[PDB]
C-alpha cells in the first residue's frame, strides 16, 4: 500500500498534475479480497463500471487512513461512495510477485465517437440497440432454463 | 482374572489408583460447585453474568485521520450541491461548512481552490451555486486557517407535537418551534424563564449564512433575566445551612457562556475526555459530537462492541472530528470493577507500555441500564447490578483517576466530573434502585471538601431535565406537549447536549476548580406539583381518546357494512444487461476535440466490448451493487438467489398452473417481493469474505490440518491380510522388515510389519488463517449449463473461466461466438488470458493423492497446466485458430494479459482477443502464503475484535496482511473499427 | 468504615452498603410480600429508619453517607408505589 | 507386563479408564476454580466471605 | 528417485492396539487432535514427555514400493554443477534447480 | 516441496511457494544479472513455450516497449511429471523398448 501510493504520487508529480487535484483511490479488495491473478481483471471490470456510471465506490473498511500516507498529496482515500458528475479516465495498477508491475489506462468510451461521422454513429447506435434487445432475450431465457 | 491379578501383584501396579483419584476429583468438583451455587443464589444470575469483563487494550480503535475526511466531506458537499440534493435554503450546508472549517489547512485550501476554480458555472444554476458557495467557503477557511476549532450547532430547534387521527391513531413528531429558530434564541428563552418559575440568512440563503461563520459577533442575556424569576437553566449555591439555592450571579455566568457559545462556538482543544454511556440515540452521543467538533481528545466506551458500532463511530468522526481531535473506541462494562481499573490504567499508561499516555481533563460517566416496573418488593439481582454500575463503579472510576494522578504528582490538572443527576428521587416509582443511585451521587459535593482528592477531581453536578428521545426517557414523548402546556420546558437531546457542553467552558471549569458546581437543567419542571399524578392524567386522557375513537370508528364501519352490504401492483425483478448509454451525436461531439474526426486510425484503437467475472459476490452485476451501494436491489437479490441455488424457475403444474420462481428445496412458489425477506440474510451470510467452509474445498478445515509423521516400529505388528500384488509391493518397500506368507486356502497373503520398519501416523495441526473470499455457497456450473462430464473432467478453476467467458460474450451482445466469424477469419480471434498458478487442485491430485494411491484420473496432469483453461475455452466455445499466449504474472497476471492482448491486436495477429485472469484458493497455497506471512493472521484479527468483513482494510493504520480470494475475470477487447462495424457495446478505451 | 476515602472504596465498603441500604430495602419488600400474600391491608409495619444528619461532611467513612442518604428516597417511594398499606416510613435523624 | 496386557485384552478390561476419567475431572475442577477466582476478583474477599 | 522402486503409502485400519511410543507434548497433542478416541496420550511424570498409544480402529500409512516402466531420460551430464559456472552456494540453496 | 514434503512434515524453506512460480526464473535473472525495469511477459505454452516466447518478444520489440529481449524456454524432469506422462501414455515404455 505504501509503495503503490508513493508510485502513483510520483507519477502525478512528475507529469505536472495540478496541486489540489488528488487522484481518488479505489480499493476493491476491501470487499472481494485478493485473487492471486484475477485481481487486475476484477479491478478493470470495476473501472469500466465506474467510467460508465460516474460513481466512485468508497472503501468502507477505511476506518483510519495511515498517517504516513498524508505525505502523498496527489492521493485521496474516500470511505464512502461518491456520485460524481463524470469520470473520464481510470488508472489500474498491479504488483505481482517476481517484480511484476503493470499499469493500464481506461478512457471513457464517449471519446471514441468524436472521431467518426454522424452517419456512422447513427448506424452504430441502431445496430447496438438491436443487439441489446436480442442479448436481453438470450440472457433471460438462458437464466431461467 | 486371577492370573492377571497375580501378574499385577508381581508388577507392583495398583489397578484402582485411577479410580481412587477420579473419585477424589469428583468430590472436589462438588465442593467447588456448591460454592458457585451459593454465590449465584446470593448475587443472582443477572449480577453474576453482568460482572463479566469486556475490556481489552487490543480491541481499542483509533480515529484521527481528519486530514483525509475533510477533503472527502468537501467533495461530497460539492457534488450534492451540483446534483441538487442540497440547496441554499438548507441548514446542512451551514453545518457542513462549519465541519469543513474546523479542519482547515493549506492542502485543504488548495483542494478547494482547484475544484471551485475549475467549475464551469455556465453548465447550470447548480454549477453557479456551487461556485459561489465554494468561493465563500474558501474565504472562510483561509480566515480560520490558524483559529482553534469550535463546537457550533446550527440545527433548527424542534418541539414536541402529539396528534390523534380520526381513527384514534397516535403520532408523535418533532416540529420546528415557533418562537425559537436558533440556539441564541433558545438561550434567550431559557434566560427569560416563565410565569411558573417566578418566585440571519438561515432557511433562505445558506451562502450568506456561510459568509457570516468566521465573524465573531452588546448586552448579555443575563441582563434580560427578569427579577424575581428563576431561569429554566441556572446554577445553584450552597447556603451555610447546606441547601442549594438559585444564584443570580453564577447563573448569569452560565447563561452568558451559553450565549457566547451559540454565537461564536466554543473550543475544546487540548481537552482530554472520557465518556461512557454515549451510544447512538443518547444524550452522550450528542455530547461526543460537540466534543469532537471542538477538537477534543475523547475515549468513548461501548457495551456493545461490534462492527456496526465501530462503523457508527467512524462515520461520526469522519463527519465531526475537527483538526487535532482523536476518537478512541474501546469495549467496556461499567458493571465490572476490573474493567474500570483496566480502562483507567490503559488511559494513563505510557504508549511504550501499550497505553495512551493521557491525563484526563473531564469524565462524563453516563452509562446506565433501565429498570422498568421494579417496585420496592421487586428489587433483586438486576437492581443491584444497576446500582453498582450507576453509583459504585462511578465512585471507583473517580478513585482510580485520583490514584493515577497522585502516583504521578499531578496536583494542578484536575479532571472535571460531569455527574448525571436527577431532579426526581422516588417520585414516579417502579424504577428499581435508580433513585437511590442518583441521590447517592450527591454526597460528592460534600466529599470534595471533607476528603483529599479535590486537587485531582472537581465535581460538577448536572440535574438533567426532561429529555425527549431515547435511553430511558423515551416512551414519554407523547405527553411532552401536555407537560409543556404548563409553562415547562422539555429538551431535545441536542439541546441537553448543548447545555451539558456549556459546563465544559473555560469559566465554568474555573468555577468548578474553586468549588463544587450544581447546574439545574430541569427546565422548570420542579415547579409542577404532583408530577406523577399530572403525567399519569395526561397519558390516561390520551389513551382514552385514542381507544374510544378507534372502537367507535370500528363499530360505525360494521354498521355501515351490514346496512349497505383498490388493486395494487407488486414489483417483479427485471434484470438488465446495462449496455452503455449512447447519447445524441451533438452531445457526443461536444465532448471530444473537433480535430479528432478523421484523425485516428480506428484499427489501432482498442476497446473493451464485454466483461464478466465469478467472485466472492457473484457476477459483475451483483459485485458492483455491493461495491457501490452496499446492498442489493430486487434484481440483485433475485440474481444472487438464483446463483446460490436458493430459487429455481418453474413453469407448469404445481394442481394449479404456475409460472415463476419456486424454492429449490421445497418447490414452494416464491414471489420476487418475498425473495429478500426469505433469502437475503442467508445470501449475505454465505457471500464475500467469510469463514472458510470445508464443503467448498474438499473438506479442508484450516482448524484441523492433516499431516503424517514417520515413526520407526518398536515391535512387530499384527498381521493383516492383503492381495498378492499389494503384499509384494510391501515386501519390495520394506525388504527384511516385513514378512509375507500366502494363506493357502484363500490365495491371499498376510503382511507382517516387523520391528525397525517405517510407518506414518496421521497428526492434525491447527492453522491460523481461517477466512477467505469465497464464491457464494451454492454456486454450481450446472446452473449456467455446463454438463456433468465437463465438470468431472476439468479443474474447478476451468469452470470459473468458462462461465466468465460466456458471461463476457453475453455482456458484449454476442450470444453465438461463431458470429465473430462473419466478420473475421478464424485465425483472428486470440486468447491472451492466464493465471498465476493454474489448476492447483490437479497439482494436489498428482502430488499427494497419487502418493496415497487414491483414485486420480489418468490425465490429471493436463488439467493442471495454466494454458489448459484457454484450451478448454477454445474447445468448448470459440473454436478459433488464432493466437494463444498464456501469461503468468502472479498477481499482475490480468494486467499482463491486457498488455499482451493489446499488442497482439496491434501487431495484426488478431482483431478480437479474450483477456483476463483467474486463480483458485486451496489448502496448500493458503498454508504457503501463511508461511510467507503475506496473509493476515485471523487469530490476531480476532484478538483485536475484527470480524471477517473488516479484515481486508487497505491503506489503514492497522492493515496486516492480504485476504485470499478466488474466481476469474474476463474482458473482450477488439479494434474500435470492428466494434463499430459489428454493433457491439463499447464500455471503454484501453 | 474507618479511614476509607473515595479512592479506598472496595469490597468492604460494598458489603457495608449492601447491609445498610440494599438488604434493608429487601427486608421491607419481604415484609410487604408476606402481608400481601395474606391480604393484610390494615396492619402496617412502622419502619424506623436510622438516618444521618451528615452526608459527606466528615469523610473517610466508605459508603456510609451514600447508604444513609439513599435511605431518604423512601419518603417519596411511599407515595409513588403500592406498599403504603403494608409499611409506614418513619425517618429518624439520630444526633450525636 | 506383556502377559498381563494379553490377559487384560482377553478380559475386555480397559486399564486406563480411571486415569482418563480423572483427567477429565481435573479439567472440570480448573474450570470451576476459574469461575470462582473471577468472582472473588470482582467482589473481593470481604464481600464474598 | 528410482523409477524401479517408486514409494507410495497405503491406508490401513489398525486391528489391535499398538505399542506406546514416546513423543513430545506438542506432537502428542497433534496425534490426539487427529485421532481423538482412537489414541491415548499420558504424560510420563518423570520426563515431561508423553506416551502415544494408537488404539484399534485407528488409521495408519504403511509405505509400499511400486515398479514404474519409464527408466530412461535425457539428463544433463552427470557432474554438472552451477558452482563450476560461478553461481554461489546461497543462490543454489535458495532457488529451484 | 509444498505438496508432499510439507505433508510429511519434512523441513521445507518457508518461501518455497515463490520458487515454484513460472515467472520466478525471470525474476531471479533480473535480480542477479540484468537489473532492468523493462517488460516482463512470461509465457506458458507446454511444449510450444519457446516459440511462443519468441513471438511475444518479437511483438514486444516491434511495439516499442523494448529494444532488447531475452527469449527462450526451460523445464525440468522429476518423478511426478514422469509418472503422469506415463499414465497418459505419452512417453515410451522402456520395458517394451
Ligand atoms: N431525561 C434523561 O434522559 C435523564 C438522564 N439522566 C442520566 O443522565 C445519563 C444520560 O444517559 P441517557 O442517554 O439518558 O440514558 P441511556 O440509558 O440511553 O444511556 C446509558 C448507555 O450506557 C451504555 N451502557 C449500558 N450498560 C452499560 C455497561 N454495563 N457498561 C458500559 N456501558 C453501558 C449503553 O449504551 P451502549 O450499549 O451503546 O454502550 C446505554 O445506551 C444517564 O446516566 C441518566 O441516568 C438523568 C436525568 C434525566
Amino acid at each position: 500500500d505504501k509503495n503503490e501510493s508513493a508510485t502513483i504520487n510520483e507519477m502525478m508529480k512528475h507529469l505536472g498534475r495540478s496541486e489540489g487535484n488528488p487522484v481518488i483511490g479505489v480499493f476493491q479488495k476491501f470487499l472481494t479480497g485478493h485473487p492471486k491473478g484475477a485481481a487486475g481483471a476484477w479491478m478493470m471490470n470495476g473501472a469500466l463500471q465506474i467510467l460508465n456510471s460516474g460513481i466512485i465506490p468508497g472503501n468502507r473498511n477505511a476506518d483510519n487512513v495511515d498517517k504516513i500516507l498524508e505525505q502523498f498529496e496527489y492521493v485521496l482515500y474516500p470511505s464512502k461512495t461518491l456520485k460524481t458528475d463524470g469520470v473520464r479516465a481510470v488508472s489500474i495498477t498491479s504488483f505481482g510477485f517476481g517484480q511484476k508491475g503493470g499499469q493500464a489506462i481506461v478512457v471513457h468510451p464517449d471519446y471514441l465517437y468524436g472521431a467518426i461521422t454522424e452517419d456512422r454513429y447513427n448506424e452504430y447506435v441502431a445496430k447496438v440497440s438491436a443487439r441489446e434487445k436480442s442479448a436481453y432475450k438470450f440472457f433471460h431465457n438462458g437464466m431461467i432454463y | 482374572r486371577q492370573q492377571l491379578q497375580v501378574l499385577a501383584r508381581y508388577l507392583k501396579m495398583d489397578l484402582d489408583n485411577g479410580e481412587r483419584k477420579f473419585l477424589k476429583e469428583k468430590d472436589t468438583v462438588a465442593e467447588l460447585q456448591a460454592q458457585l451455587d451459593y454465590l449465584n443464589a446470593e448475587l443472582g444470575e443477572f449480577f453474576v453474568n453482568g460482572v463479566a469483563t469486556s475490556f481489552s487494550r487490543k480491541k481499542a480503535r483509533t480515529f484521527d485521520s481528519s486530514w483525509n475526511w475533510a477533503k472527502q466531506s468537501l467533495l461530497s458537499l460539492y457534488f450534492e450541491i451540483i446534483h441538487g440534493v442540497l440547496k441554499n435554503v438548507d441548514r446542512e450546508v451551514v453545518s457542513e461548512a462549519i465541519n469543513i472549517m474546523n479542519r482547515s489547512n493549506d492542502a485543504l485550501i488548495k483542494f478547494m481552490e482547484y475544484h471551485i476554480s475549475n467549475t464551469d458555472e455556465t453548465k447550470g444554476e447548480n454549477y453557479q451555486l456551487v461556485k459561489t458557495l465554494g468561493e465563500q467557503l474558501i474565504e472562510n477557511c483561509k480566515q480560520v486557517l490558524d483559529v482553534d476549532p469550535v463546537y457550533k450547532d446550527v440545527a433548527k430547534p424542534t418541539g414536541p407535537k402529539t396528534a390523534i387521527d380520526k381513527n384514534g391513531n397516535i403520532t408523535y413528531s418533532e416540529e420546528p418551534r415557533e418562537k425559537v429558530r436558533k440556539l441564541s434564541q433558545y438561550v434567550q428563552e431559557m434566560a427569560l424563564g416563565g410565569p411558573i418559575t417566578k418566585e440571519d440568512a438561515l432557511d433562505k440563503d445558506s451562502t450568506k449564512e456561510v459568509a457570516s461563520l468566521p465573524n465573531k459577533s452588546s448586552k448579555t442575556v443575563s441582563s434580560t433575566i427578569p427579577r424575581e424569576t428563576i431561569p429554566f437553566l441556572h446554577l445553584r449555591k450552597k447556603t451555610p445551612a447546606g441547601d442549594w439555592k438559585y444564584d443570580r450571579q453564577l447563573s448569569s455566568l452560565f447563561l452568558d457562556g451559553l450565549e457566547k457559545a451559540a454565537f461564536n462556538g466554543v473550543t475544546f482543544k487540548d481537552k482530554y475526555v472520557l465518556i461512557t454511556g454515549a451510544g447512538k440515540g443518547s444524550i452522550g452521543a450528542e455530547v461526543l459530537q460537540g466534543l469532537l467538533q471542538g477538537g477534543a481528545k475523547v475515549v468513548v466506551t461501548t457495551s456493545r462492541f461490534s462492527k456496526q458500532v465501530t462503523d457508527y463511530y467512524q462515520s461520526i468522526y469522519a463527519k465531526y472530528g475537527a483538526k487535532g481531535s482523536t476518537l478512541i473506541v474501546v469495549p467496556f462494562n461499567q458493571g465490572s470493577k476490573q474493567d474500570v481499573e483496566a480502562l483507567i490504567e490503559f488511559i494513563y499508561d505510557t504508549e511504550k507500555n501499550g497505553g495512551l499516555g493521557w491525563d484526563l481533563d473531564a469524565i462524563i460517566p453516563f452509562a446506565a441500564i433501565p429498570e422498568q416496573g421494579i417496585e420496592l418488593e421487586h428489587i433483586d439481582s438486576k437492581s443491584e447490578f444497576a446500582h453498582r454500575i450507576m453509583l459504585t463503579n462511578i465512585l471507583r472510576m473517580m478513585g482510580c483517576v485520583k490514584k493515577q494522578k497522585s502516583a504521578r504528582g499531578i496536583e494542578t490538572r484536575p479532571a472535571q466530573v460531569i455527574l448525571p443527576m436527577s431532579p426526581n428521587h422516588g417520585t414516579f416509582g417502579g424504577d428499581g434502585m435508580y433513585s437511590e443511585s442518583k441521590l447517592s451521587l450527591e454526597t460528592l459535593f460534600n466529599r470534595w471538601h471533607s476528603e483529599s482528592w479535590a486537587n485531582q477531581l472537581t465535581v460538577c453536578g448536572a440535574i438533567i431535565g426532561w429529555t425527549r428521545g431515547t435511553g430511558l426517557m423515551s416512551a414519554n414523548n407523547i405527553i411532552a406537549e401536555g407537560i409543556e402546556k404548563m409553562g415547562v420546558r422539555t429538551f431535545s437531546q441536542k439541546e441537553m447536549a448543548f447545555n451539558l457542553l456549556g459546563l465544559l467552558t473555560p469559566e465554568v471549569v474555573e468555577l468548578c476548580q474553586k468549588s463544587p458546581v450544581m447546574a439545574d437543567l430541569n427546565g422548570g419542571l420542579q415547579f409542577v406539583p404532583e408530577l406523577k399524578e399530572f403525567t399519569a392524567k395526561l397519558r390516561k386522557e390520551l389513551v382514552e381518546t385514542s381507544e374510544v375513537r378507534k372502537a367507535v370508528s370500528i363499530e360505525t364501519a360494521l354498521e355501515h357494512k351490514v346496512v349497505n352490504g383498490q388493486v395494487e401492483i407488486q414489483p417483479r425483478a427485471n434484470i438488465q444487461l446495462d449496455f452503455p448509454e449512447l447519447k445524441p451525436y451533438k452531445q457526443v461531439k461536444q465532448i471530444a476535440p473537433a480535430e479528432l474526426e478523421g484523425l485516428l486510425d480506428l484499427e489501432r484503437v482498442i476497446v473493451v466490448t464485454g466483461f464478466a467475472e465469478v467472485g466472492p459476490w457473484g457476477s459483475a452485476r451483483t459485485r458492483w451493487e455491493m461495491e457501490a451501494f452496499g446492498e442489493f436491489s430486487l434484481e440483485g437479490c433475485v440474481e444472487m438467489a438464483w446463483i446460490m441455488g436458493f430459487i429455481s424457475y418453474h413453469n407448469g403444474n404445481l394442481g394449479r398452473p404456475y409460472t415463476g420462481w419456486v424454492d429449490s428445496k421445497t418447490k414452494e412458489p416464491v414471489d420476487d417481493k418475498d425473495v429478500k425477506a426469505k433469502y437475503e440474510t442467508s445470501i449475505l451470510e454465505h457471500s464475500g469474505i467469510r469463514l472458510i467452509e470445508p464443503e467448498l474445498f474438499n473438506g479442508y478445515n484450516p482448524e484441523k490440518k492433516e499431516m503424517i509423521q514417520e515413526v520407526i516400529v518398536e515391535e512387530d505388528l499384527e498381521p493383516f491380510e492383503a492381495s498378492k500384488e499389494t503384499a509384494e509391493q510391501f515386501k519390495h518397500q520394506h525388504g527384511d522388515k516385513v514378512d509375507i506368507f500366502e494363506i493357502p486356502e484363500t490365495g491371499e497373503y498376510s503382511v507382517k510389519l516387523l520391528k525397525g520398519a517405517t510407518l506414518y501416523i496421521p497428526k492434525a495441526l491447527r492453522f491460523d488463517r481461517l477466512v477467505a473470499g469465497q464464491i457464494p455457497t451454492g454456486w454450481n456450473a450446472k446452473t449456467y449449463g455446463i454438463s456433468d462430464d465437463i465438470i468431472s473432467q476439468v479443474d474447478p478453476i476451468t469452470l470459473f473461466v468458462l462461465v466468465s467467458v460466456v458471461e463476457a460474450f453475453i455482456a458484449s451482445g454476442i450470444t453465438d461466438p461463431y458470429e465473430m466469424y462473419k466478420y473475421v477469419h478464424v485465425s483472428e480471434v486470440g486468447n491472451c488470458s492466464g493465471s498465476g498458478m493454474g489448476g492447483v487442485s490437479a497439482l494436489r491430485g498428482m502430488f499427494k493423492d497419487r502418493f496415497k494411491d487414491e483414485p486420480v484420473q489418468n490425465d490429471i496432469l493436463q488439467e493442471s497446466f495454466i494454458n489448459t483453461m484457454s484450451a478448454w475455452v477454445n474447445m468448448l466455445l470459440i473454436s478459433s485458430s488464432g493466437p494463444i499466449k498464456t501469461p503468468v504474472g502472479a498477481c499482475a497476471t490480468s494486467v499482463e494479459s491486457v498488455d499482451i492482448g493489446v499488442e497482439t491486436i496491434l501487431s495484426g495477429k488478431a482483431r478480437i482477443c479474450i483477456v483476463g485472469g483467474y486463480d483458485d484458493f486451496q489448502e496448500e497455497g493458503s498454508f504457503e502464503f501463511g508461511n510467507m506471512k503475506a496473509t493476515s493472521n485471523t487469530l490476531e484479527e480476532f484478538e483485536h475484535g475484527r470480524t471477517p468483513a473488516e479484515m481486508s482494510r487497505p491503506a489503514t493504520t492497522t492493515r496486516n496482511g492480504f485476504m485470499e480470494a478466488q474466481g476469474a475475470g474476463i474482458q473482450i477487447i477488439m479494434q474500435a473499427d470492428l466494434a463499430l462495424k459489428m454493433g457491439v457495446p463499447i464500455y471503454g478505451i484501453v
